[PDB]
């Protein structure tokens, strides 16, 4: 972002002169980069303050960000996105568990609060999947810490007490019985 | 909220300009550019004339051959900035093309477009077809009298037929200067508010003998029935569609006849239809029937037609955007044009 | 075969005395090359050379690099990716810059020579008379040449430090200079500019036997002028005797401010000092640019309404590519400095 913006005219030489704030308050992922990029209008702009006073207005590159995650020749790679990542993997599995692999796709991490994320992936699942198919991406709206989130569930648990490496069991063995305890 | 698309006739003598779907042109200014004998390295259309007398005045197109476009790129600067208002970078482009027009203006005219306009797509017509279009036909034949050359065109489903153009170079221009030498700008205008065509003209002089309701009304318009009037080895605006329509073969013939439009300045004489009608049909096989469409709004046909062309719903593909120039070179029009 | 020019720069920007510099002039004959409009990004860049901001047309060039990747190669740009963030310069071995600059002055020269008034520097003459009488010059009644008006103006070290210290003070930036008050002594040498005597030079580019200075840089000296500004050539210190070209020049803007050509002729005199004194090994564009370029010393020009345009010429482009043409070389032979250093290694 800081690239695309200074080509813009707007620049940020120093460690902060901000682009956080306009990745996550203003960037979104289309379900189309380029219907998105057609659309003459200046309506796909949203402007903000510097800290003085100066504002600036980014648009563009407000769907041109997310996307390096689905296009990431953007910035010089050849890795193929996030979308076919997930059936990639999909595909190193057995077709007898890929029924629920596919209605079962959750995204996590504060990279995903990107709006669009899902129906974008949705897009491009449904396409490359097979047909019979029935998909259902998830996004839980609490996605940036989820995975805390998901931890106090397991230690709320009454039986997570017996899964606990105490010491007593490490002075003898190590640290390997963490290979035999935490699986 | 799109771009509205800028349709500009260059006409021989006059300009016609304006945006996408009016009904009238907006802008016609000439098109000819001066500069001293407001310090002006360019003074385009007209101003000039204001200044006939101090200026050094050139005419680029001549006879629909574009032969000065360093002047050219001129008066498109002024269409766009001084007299369309519009910023040129922000509007799509329609040029008017003359039959017959060698390769390279038409990839001149690319070049000026993407890179000095920095236009954002182009499209390049000819000014023929694109007359057809406003009187809604696609197959027929147009004759088209400017105030430089004088074309007539047979089109054939929409294509316009390169073996067939035939061009003549009598024009407005060259009507004026003429009723000067038979009435002894002022003369061009008087051409323009008295003079018609005359349906029989050894009859039309013997009343003309006979009193004086005024012999040159009728005798400068048939300079171009009767081109002896200025020294040219030429026929008659007539024979020439004949002849046109002669190089067509047979299965396409029966409607040209039955479609031959009228276009153009010169054309709006009052009563050229009917004159053509007895011309043509007379000539003709007379097994044929033939229908000479004279629209009233001929003398703006061509962008009338660009208008339309350019409004529509189907010629938004056909766009040359810069992509394509950037990729092919001044060439793509060839391609995307024909 | 063409990929052996190409794997050449793979294998010469692979070296262990490439800078910032060296990339950029490498770089767009790779550019210029591996694709074949684009002009005016030669011309960008190279407008940036001159003025040393190596910085910021490296990274635009690796922008259009990657923009036309299409037409160029997923090796080109790997590598050219890999070794910029490594990149710094030091003056010692700054020495394709110095051959530019070299090139430059030459290039100065006969556009001065093609200035053909040279009545501008006779009555400068005037003004210096007036500055240092006790060490008045009483020279050619007029100046002819531009070599009689070079060595003249090369004559201010005549005008003490005496004239000039009122004017050396209020500086910040002089009180910074860092050469070393070692004497090292006379070093015999190719090519003035390119100070280094053991630099690769063409035989085209080779002058006289003459013995030039070994200057120190002290490092030690808070601010020194090399550790602001590195990628200026060989600096050890700021242009002191331009204080002095300043004091025949403000004696002179205000007699002749009553002229209307003086615009000219000011920028005739800084240019021709800029560029002999670059050729004469005295010093650098930059040394002596950014001293004129003060606050205080500008403001003489303010008020009589000069704009100076410290020899910038836009079309250094002979110069630029005869110096791609100098790492291109400089770099292989440099890179087999160790090909033959490893296999005599497997001798013993």
């Amino acid at each position: 972002l800081m690239k695309i913006l200074t080509e813009r005219g707007y620049s940020f030489t120093t460690t902060a002169e901000i682009v956080r704030d306009i990745k996550e308050k203003l960037c979104y992922v289309a379900l189309d980069f380029e219907q998105e990029m057609a659309t003459s209008s200046s309506s796909l702009e949203k402007s903000y303050e510097l800290p003085d006073g100066q504002v600036i207005t980014i648009g563009n590159e407000r769907f041109r960000c997310p996307e390096a995650l689905f296009q990431p020749s953007f910035l010089g790679m050849e890795s193929c996105g996030i979308h076919e990542t997930t059936f990639n993997s999909i595909m190193k599995c057995d077709v007898d568990i890929r029924k629920d692999l596919y209605a079962n796709t959750v995204l996590s991490g504060g990279t995903t609060m990107y709006p669009g994320i899902a129906d974008r992936m949705q897009k491009e699942i449904t396409a490359l999947a097979p047909s019979t198919m029935k998909i259902k991406i998830i996004a839980p709206p609490e996605r940036k810490y989820s995975v805390w989130i998901g931890g106090s569930i397991l230690a709320s648990l009454s039986t997570f007490q017996q899964m606990w490496i105490s010491k007593q069991e490490y002075d003898e063995s190590g640290p390997s019985i963490v290979h035999r305890k935490c699986f | 909220e799109e771009i509205a698309a800028l349709v500009i006739d260059n006409g021989s003598g006059m300009c016609k300009a304006g945006f996408a779907g009016d009904d009238a042109p907006r802008a016609v200014f000439p098109s000819i550019v001066g500069r001293p004998r407001g310090q002006k390295d360019s003074y385009v259309g007209d101003e000039a004339q204001s200044k006939r007398g101090i200026l050094t005045l050139k005419y680029p197109i001549e006879h629909g051959i574009v032969t000065n476009w360093d002047d050219m790129e001129k008066i498109w600067h002024h269409t766009f900035y001084n007299e369309l208002r519009v910023a040129p970078e922000e509007h799509p482009v329609l040029l008017t093309e003359a039959p017959l027009n060698p390769k390279a203006n038409r990839e001149k005219m690319t070049q000026i477009m993407f890179e000095t306009f920095n236009t954002p797509a182009m499209y390049v017509a000819i000014q023929a077809v694109l007359s057809l279009y406003a009187s809604g036909r696609t197959t027929g034949i147009v004759m088209d009298s400017g105030d430089g050359v004088t074309h007539t065109v047979p089109i054939y489903e929409g294509y316009a037929l390169p073996h067939a153009i035939l061009r003549l170079d009598l024009a407005g221009r060259d009507l004026t200067d003429y009723l000067m030498k038979i009435l002894t700008e002022i003369v061009r205008d008087i051409k323009e508010k008295l003079c018609y065509v005359a349906l029989d003209f050894e009859q039309e002089m013997a009343t003309a003998a006979s009193s004086s309701s005024l012999n040159e009304r009728f005798r400068c318009p048939e300079a171009l029935f009767q081109p002896s009037f200025l020294g040219m080895e030429s026929c008659g605006i007539h024979e020439t569609t004949f002849n046109s329509i002669m190089k067509c073969d047979v299965d396409i013939r029966k409607d040209l006849y039955a479609n031959t439009v009228l276009s153009g300045g010169t054309t709006m004489y009052p009563g050229i239809a009917d004159r053509m009608q007895k011309e043509i049909t007379a000539l003709a096989p007379s097994t044929m029937k033939i229908k000479i469409i004279a629209p009233p709004e001929r003398k703006y046909s061509v962008w009338i037609g660009g208008s339309i062309l350019a409004s529509l719903s189907t010629f938004q593909q056909m766009w040359i955007s810069k992509q394509e120039y950037d990729e092919s070179g001044p060439s793509i029009v060839h391609r995307k044009c024909f | 075969s063409y990929q052996k020019i190409e794997l050449s720069i793979s294998l010469s920007l692979d070296s262990p005395k490439l800078d910032e510099s060296d990339f950029i002039l490498l770089s767009v004959k790779y550019l210029e090359k591996s694709l074949g409009e684009f002009s005016g990004f030669f011309e960008d860049i190279e407008k940036l050379y001159f003025k040393q901001n190596y910085k910021e047309a490296i990274e635009k060039i690796l922008d259009f690099c990657k923009k036309n990747e299409s037409l160029l190669s997923e090796q080109v740009v790997q590598r050219l990716a890999e070794v910029a963030p490594r990149l710094k310069s030091n003056p010692k071995d700054n020495e394709s810059r110095r051959l530019y600059e070299t090139l430059y002055a030459d290039h100065l020269e006969s556009v001065i020579k093609q200035e053909s008034d040279l009545s501008v520097f006779n009555e400068l003459r005037d003004s210096y008379n007036a500055v240092k009488p006790e060490y008045a010059v009483t020279h050619e009644t007029e100046i002819k040449t531009l070599d009689e008006a070079k060595q003249f103006i090369l004559s201010f070290v005549m005008l003490n430090d005496n004239v000039e210290l009122p004017l050396k003070a209020q500086s910040e930036r002089y009180p910074k200079k860092d050469r070393s008050r070692e004497e090292l002594g006379n070093t015999p040498s190719a090519n003035p500019g390119i100070m280094k005597p053991n630099s690769p030079n063409f035989t085209d580019n080779l002058v006289p036997v003459r013995d030039v200075p070994k200057i120190a840089i002290n490092e030690k000296v808070a601010g020194g002028y090399s550790k602001t500004k590195p990628t200026t050539p060989f600096v050890a210190s700021l242009s002191g005797t331009t204080y002095s070209l300043m004091v025949v020049l403000t004696d002179y803007i205000e007699k002749h401010k009553t002229d209307k050509d003086i615009e000219k002729k000011v920028n005739q005199i800084i240019n021709l000092w800029i560029s002999s004194y670059i050729k004469e090994g005295y010093h650098s564009y930059s040394e002596v640019v950014d001293v004129l370029t003060e606050p205080f010393l500008q403001s003489i020009f303010d008020k009589a309404n000069i704009k100076l345009n410290y020899g910038v010429l836009d079309d250094t482009h002979a110069e630029f590519r005869k110096a791609q043409d100098y790492v291109f070389g400089l770099t292989i032979q440099s890179a087999m400095h160790h090909e033959l250093q490893e296999r005599f290694k497997n001798k013993e």
